């Protein structure tokens, strides 16, 4: 879905910073199993997982 | 007070009148159409008060 973080200066105006997916990596429902998160242990956990 | 060193200490009789009491004079502005920045701004404005 996206995410503004925060902002940043460009050529003097203030603007917004977004973090999101490049689009092939977000088109599919498969892709969603795709993602990876970080667990306490260390290991990559897929969505696919949980 | 022309007197005083390094220093602009100016005695003035109030407008006495409205807002256009300093009367005469002129509020010029120097704008930055571009994203020129604070350091070529001011290039710009030496150059026009030179």
């Amino acid at each position: 879905g996206g995410s503004y973080v925060n902002d940043f200066i460009d050529r003097g105006r203030v603007k917004k910073v977004y973090v999101m997916s490049e689009a092939k990596y977000r088109m599919l429902p498969d892709d969603i199993g795709d993602w990876y998160v970080r667990a306490a242990d260390g290991q990559m956990v897929p969505f696919s997982a949980f | 007070f022309s007197q005083i060193k390094d220093a602009m200490v100016f005695a003035f009789n109030l407008p006495a009148i409205v807002e256009l009491g300093t009367a005469t004079g002129f509020d010029f502005e120097l704008i930055d159409q571009a994203g020129l920045g604070h350091e070529k701004l001011t290039q710009a404005r030496n150059q026009l008060l030179a």
